[PDB]
């Protein structure tokens, strides 16, 4: 499901489900 | 960033799991 155009709380819902516990970091500007 | 890696162009696994700490 990770292989198209994710943009917003949909790029961040993506980051959420395949890191898991491990948490990610979200930097949309740099 | 990811936004122009995954927003912008296509995403993927590889790029995404480059984000989880
Ligand atoms: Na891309």
């Amino acid at each position: 499901f990770v292989n198209q155009h994710l943009c917003g709380s949909h790029l961040v819902e993506a980051l959420y489900l395949v890191c898991g516990e491990r948490g990610f970091f979200y930097t949309p500007k740099a | 960033g990811i936004v122009e890696q995954c927003c912008a162009s296509v995403c993927s696994l590889y790029q995404l799991e480059n984000y989880c700490n």
